[PDB]
Order: C-alpha cells, then sequence, then structure tokens
C-alpha cells in the first residue's frame, strides 16, 4: 500500500538546501527550567529555546496524518525545548531526534543515562 | 515613568468618568516599534504582557478551569496567543480556540469558522478575543459602533460566561462596540489595557473582571470609547519590552476558586460580594461540549 513519507521529504528537502519551516512559536520563559525535551510548560534552560509544540510538529504544520496509529500528536498542547544552536529548524530537530524514555531529555542533547 | 517596567498601562479611572466626544486617534509614537527579544513574535510578546497584567487582577481560577479564545489564528497558520495562554493557565486548563481560517493550535480543541457558528453547552471562566477585521481602520468615514463579531461576543458573554468569570476583548480606534463597553458595567471592575509592546497602536484590551450578570453601573459605550480615545490621545505610552525579560512570576496562581451551581433566586449580597472578590464561580461543572455549525450546499448542475 501507499503512504506518503513526509519525514523523508523534509529531510531530503533540507539536505538539498531548502529553508527550514518557519513561524514556529517561540515562548518567553526564564531559561532556568529542567531542560527536558517535551513538557507541559516551557522548561528551556540556558542553552535552549522553548517553542509551542504544535508549531514544531511536521505533521501538524503540513496538515497530514500523524504516524501514530491513533493519529495522536507528541507535541501538540505541550512545549518542546530546542538547543539554541538548532533553533533555526525546530521541526527538523524534533523530527530527527529522540527523547530518552527514562530521563526525559533529548538523546545526545542532555541525556546522560548512558555514562 | 516606571510605566516602562510594567506589562502595559490601564485606563486611569478618572478618564472613565469623563463625557468626551469621539475624536480621531493621533498617537505621537505611531509607527514606532518596540525592540522585541531575539526571535520573539509580536503576538507572543503582546499576549505575554496581557497575561502579566491579568495576574494583577482578581481572576477566579477554579479547578477544571474553562477558557475560550476567539480570533486565535494568525496569518502564519499557527496560534501564538493560544500558546501563551496555555503556558500561563494552570496545566490541565481546558482551552478552546477558534478563528475564521484554518490554523494549527496547542488548544485542546479548535473550531474553524465565523464565530457566530460557535456553540457550547457549558459556561466559561475566561474569554479572550483577538478578533479583528483590519478593513475597519478606514480613516475617511465616520467611526460608528461596529456590530459583526462584536454582537456575537456580547451575546456569548451574557449567555455563556460563568458568574465570577472574566473577559479580555481586543478593540482599536475603529474596532469597537458600544454594548460591549456597556457590558463592562456588568462586572465588578473593568478597564482598557494597552500592552507596552504595542503602545504605538490604538489597540487595547477591554477587560471585565468578575462577571456579575447584571448592571453594577450604567455605561454609555459611545461616550466611554470617546473617553478611551481621549486618554490615548493625551497620554503617550513609551514602547517597552522590559517586562518580557522577567517571567518568574508569570504562571497564573491556581487558586482552586470554588464553583457552585446556583439559581438566580440564590444570588444575594454575600454571593455577589464573593463573586466581586475573585472568590467564586457560578456555573454547572458538567463536561465541556462545543460545536461548529456547518452550512450544507450542493453546487452541482
Ligand atoms: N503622528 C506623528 C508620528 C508619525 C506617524 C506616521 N508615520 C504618520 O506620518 N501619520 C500621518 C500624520 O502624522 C497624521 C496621522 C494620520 O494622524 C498619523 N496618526 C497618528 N496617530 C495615528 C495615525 C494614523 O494614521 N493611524 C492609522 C492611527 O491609527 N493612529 C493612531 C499618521
Ligand atoms: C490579529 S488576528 C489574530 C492574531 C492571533 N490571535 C495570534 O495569536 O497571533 C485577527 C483575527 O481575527 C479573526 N477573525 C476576524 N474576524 C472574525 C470573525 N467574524 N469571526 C471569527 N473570527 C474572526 C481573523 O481571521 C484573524 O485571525
Ligand atoms: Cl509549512
Ligand atoms: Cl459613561
Ligand atoms: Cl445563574
Ligand atoms: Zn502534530
Ligand atoms: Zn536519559
Amino acid at each position: 500500500a501507499f503512504a506518503v513519507d513526509a519525514a523523508k521529504a523534509y529531510k531530503d528537502y533540507l539536505a538539498s538546501g531548502g529553508q527550514p519551516i518557519t513561524n514556529c512559536v517561540k515562548m518567553l520563559c526564564t531559561h532556568t527550567g529542567t531542560g527536558q525535551a517535551i513538557t507541559v510548560t516551557p522548561e528551556a534552560n540556558m542553552d535552549q529555546e522553548s517553542f509551542g509544540g504544535a508549531s514544531c510538529c511536521l505533521y501538524c504544520r503540513c496538515h497530514i496524518d500523524h504516524p501514530n496509529p491513533k493519529g495522536f500528536c507528541d507535541l501538540k498542547g505541550k512545549y518542546v525545548q530546542i538547543p539554541t544552536t538548532c533553533a533555526n529548524d525546530p521541526v527538523g530537530f524534533t523530527l530527527k531526534n529522540t527523547v530518552c524514555t527514562v530521563c526525559g531529555m533529548w538523546k545526545g542533547y542532555g541525556c546522560s543515562c548512558d555514562q | 515613568s516606571s510605566q516602562a517596567w510594567q506589562p502595559g498601562v490601564a485606563m486611569p479611572n478618572l478618564y472613565k468618568m469623563q463625557r468626551m466626544l469621539l475624536e480621531k486617534c493621533d498617537l505621537q509614537n505611531y509607527g514606532d516599534s518596540a525592540t522585541l527579544p531575539k526571535g520573539i513574535m509580536m503576538n507572543v510578546a503582546k499576549y505575554t504582557q496581557l497575561c502579566q497584567y491579568l495576574n494583577t487582577l482578581t481572576l477566579a481560577v477554579p479547578y477544571n478551569m474553562r477558557v475560550i479564545h476567539f480570533g486565535a489564528g494568525s496569518d502564519k497558520g499557527v496560534a501564538p496567543g493560544t500558546a501563551v495562554l496555555r503556558q500561563w493557565l494552570p496545566t490541565g486548563t481546558l482551552l478552546v480556540d477558534s478563528d475564521l481560517n484554518d490554523f494549527v493550535s496547542d488548544a485542546d480543541s479548535t473550531l474553524i469558522g465565523d464565530c457566530a457558528t460557535v456553540h457550547t453547552a457549558n459556561k466559561w471562566d475566561l474569554i479572550i478575543s483577538d478578533m479583528y477585521d483590519p478593513k475597519t481602520k478606514n480613516v475617511t468615514k465616520e467611526n460608528d459602533s461596529k456590530e459583526g463579531f462584536f454582537t456575537y461576543i456580547c451575546g456569548f458573554i451574557q449567555q455563556k460566561l460563568a458568574l465570577g468569570g472574566s473577559v479580555a476583548i481586543k478593540i482599536t480606534e475603529h474596532s469597537w462596540n458600544a454594548d460591549l463597553y456597556k457590558l463592562m458595567g456588568h462586572f465588578a471592575w473593568w478597564t482598557a489595557f494597552v500592552t507596552n509592546v504595542n503602545a504605538s497602536s490604538s489597540e487595547a484590551f477591554l477587560i471585565g473582571c468578575n462577571y456579575l450578570g447584571k448592571p453594577r453601573e450604567q455605561i454609555d459605550g459611545y461616550v466611554m470609547h470617546a473617553n478611551y480615545i481621549f486618554w490615548r490621545n493625551t497620554n503617550p505610552i513609551q514602547l517597552s519590552s522590559y517586562s518580557l525579560f522577567d517571567m518568574s512570576k508569570f504562571p497564573l496562581k491556581l487558586r482552586g476558586t470554588a464553583v457552585m451551581s446556583l439559581k438566580e433566586g440564590q444570588i444575594n449580597d454575600m454571593i455577589l460580594s464573593l463573586l466581586s472578590k475573585g472568590r467564586l464561580i457560578i456555573r454547572e461543572n458538567n463536561r465541556v461540549v462545543i460545536s461548529s455549525d456547518v452550512l450544507v450546499n450542493n453546487e452541482n448542475l
């Protein structure tokens, strides 16, 4: 059967040099939060920006179905913390990266479980 | 003076007591823009200052609070204001938003369409509106009370705002309605609030604090809007972003304000006192059900 692959489409679009999705909603916050990846309120630390989740979700922003079988969205209604160095492309970041199921941090951007 | 470190400026009471005539709004800093923090959208900064101001009032904040946000879509397809509202509101607060065109939101439910198609079974503790038609700032015709979405909003307040609840409704020099001002007299307190980030605009938010369901004071809304313009015309507000850099006390204190279902016979002076203090919400505490009316047409042959 045939399902469009949007994740791959955006990744190849980025590699080919296309400009990242814009108008992700960045929040004002203290930048003294827990640094966890996805939270119910902005939790950015000194090295993160906080964004509204829906605006950083590729499926939300492109009006396409979510790859969850039930269509549920990880990010919508929450806040996603993006390393300030990757905050030019929050959608690409969230798509390409993974939250540690134990400590709640981004794998490779805060998760120290593996040390 | 110190107004620059506030989230904004509220209409001083003495201006509300005047009997001015409607003039054109002439803001000396018109066209200026405040310096927003790096990467921060205007509508994020504006709603943040609004909520910062709201934290200084006596809002009822019950458990299972219910908030509805009209005019929530931007021209970008996202809902910056809804995101600030959800950050501000206690976690778990039921948040519904709506706008004419399609948009992506962090709200628990979003209704797309004219606001007049929106119906809800239940009552609300807080109503936010940023509804605005920019075609209204037409400076060559007379500036009369506007109807449109404002007629809907006055009806929605009377019918679906819980007693003790609060509202904030964007207006401008030209986007305003006299009955809405009149309604402000149905609250324990009211003001027009100008965010410091947008002080160069005739925009303000009409805030009614703690709804009482009946006129507490009688307001002529043509006169009050003229009072509001007179204030803006004679009180330059210095653009400022300063309050955006301090967010430590931003979240709305969950006060666990009490909810009681009550009948009109039972609203006495003690109750009304409590309503007036942000200490009581009166409404059903049922489940929250909303709908958007859909017009059906077949355009074939
Ligand atoms: C300045 S914008 C909203 C900005 C948005 N709140 C944000 O957070 O960035 C004005 C909005 O009012 C809406 N709106 C205007 N008139 C409406 C009407 N009769 N019914 C429903 N929505 C309306 C527009 O579609 C438009 O999105
Ligand atoms: Cl897009
Ligand atoms: Cl009056
Ligand atoms: Cl009642
Ligand atoms: Zn999504
Ligand atoms: Zn971990």
